[PDB]
């Protein structure tokens, strides 16, 4: 289950 | 950080990113923001990818630390107590940054529900590892928070906002990793994918861009979900 | 970590480098050297892997900054010095912990070599980043520790050891990258990998893949200088 | 130009 992705 | 230009604190940040050195980007920007001043979409921005990127790195060491505590001396629930502590400590600047006082001056829906959505996510990285007492309370602190962002942005934000579409899906993956609520989580997530749908139409190419990539993350947890 | 027993020191090094912790990793080693015994073969690998990783995103990250430095207010500049001295200090600890004690109480030639080679390599470090009046002396030591250890690999180990392969490696890099002296780099790796392919008739199948493996790294350095 | 790799 992904959130939203920290970096960029 | 209290000597140090906020702009060249700032700029810091952004340097530190480039060189990905998380722990100073974080540091620089708790630094800009005991400044006092309210924080630019930008400079928030800049806020929550350091301290993402730094609880990042604890939360998959826990994980790693926390399995093979569980297949099994004291030395791995101790460097695992060790690591768990650190995350904890870290989670509660950011949460003491949320509360002194970024979220309180926060007037506008973007920086408002933008603030609420990362107490909720502080407090869910809290959750992860509790087990005594408070396991209970952290998880209401993390649902309280999130209910609200969701409150503002249902009445202030269009369904594709990008801030919008975030705030639902971790919410979602709250529902379901922490709350024990599957169900609430796969319908979040399918409300949240059809109505921003209907609203690509009003987008440019530039925000379509935007919101379908996020769209397209809560596709995926419902493809592994249902 | 001087109240932590030498075997958990040495057994949370080990989590750390499951957890990808190699800052905690570099500190645990850091104090199971301070206890005073001398390191097992394993117990050598888990200080240099600790303290190649935390250098190595030093390194990684002073490039990004002085790219960016060299391509320009003093923030830049500012920030460089701030991870350059950090490195320095790293490099500095490493250097303390082979000349108190590791150095001097290694008789064997597998723990010299190495040493010696780790030596050589913070040396090396330190001269990527020096430009003062001390950075002709820096090169001298970094070679001197070199000059000793393919002394003592070639008098004591066979031309397919491991140690004797990644010595000549790191050296023969030394030579291209810090002495200007690419002739030199690729006479010493064109040398290193012909003495072990006539060697290689010598060795089991796991023996052969270990140095098989380092040999298509000084392949590939010439490959990339040819 | 690369030296040994640092981690395995
Ligand atoms: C809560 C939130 C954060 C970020 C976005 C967003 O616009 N994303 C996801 C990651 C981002 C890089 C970090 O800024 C690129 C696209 C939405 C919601
Ligand atoms: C100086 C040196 C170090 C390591 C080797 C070696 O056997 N290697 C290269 C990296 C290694 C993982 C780290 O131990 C795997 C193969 C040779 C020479
Ligand atoms: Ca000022
Ligand atoms: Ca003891
Ligand atoms: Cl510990
Ligand atoms: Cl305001
Ligand atoms: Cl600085
Ligand atoms: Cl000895």
């Amino acid at each position: 289950a992904g959130s939203i992705p920290g970096r960029r | 950080m209290g000597s140090m230009e906020r702009a060249s604190l700032i700029q810091k940040a952004k340097l530190a990113e480039q060189a990905e050195r998380y722990e100073d980007m974080a540091a620089f920007m708790k630094g800009a923001v005991e400044k006092g001043e309210e924080l630019s979409c930008e400079e928030r921005n800049l806020l929550s990818v350091a301290y993402k990127n730094v609880v990042g790195g604890q939360r998959a060491a826990w994980r790693v630390l926390s399995s093979i505590e569980q297949k099994s001396g004291p030395e791995v629930r101790e460097y695992r107590e060790k690591v768990e502590t650190e995350l904890q400590g870290v989670c509660d600047t950011v949460l003491g940054l949320l509360d002194s006082h970024l979220i309180k001056e926060a007037g506008d829906a973007e920086s408002r529900v933008f603030y609420l959505k990362m107490k909720g996510d502080y407090y869910r990285y809290l959750a992860e590892v509790a087990t005594g007492d408070d396991k209970k309370r952290i998880i209401d602190s993390a649902r309280s928070a999130y209910q609200e962002a969701m409150d503002i942005s249902k009445k202030e934000m269009p369904p594709t906002n990008p801030i919008r579409l975030g705030l639902a899906l971790n919410f979602s993956v709250f529902h379901y990793e922490i709350a024990n609520s599957p169900e609430e989580a796969i319908s979040l997530a399918k409300t949240t994918f059809d109505e921003a749908m209907a609203d690509l139409h009003t987008l440019s190419e530039d925000s379509y861009k935007d919101s379908t990539l996020i769209m397209q993350l809560l596709r995926d947890n419902l493809t592994l979900w249902t």
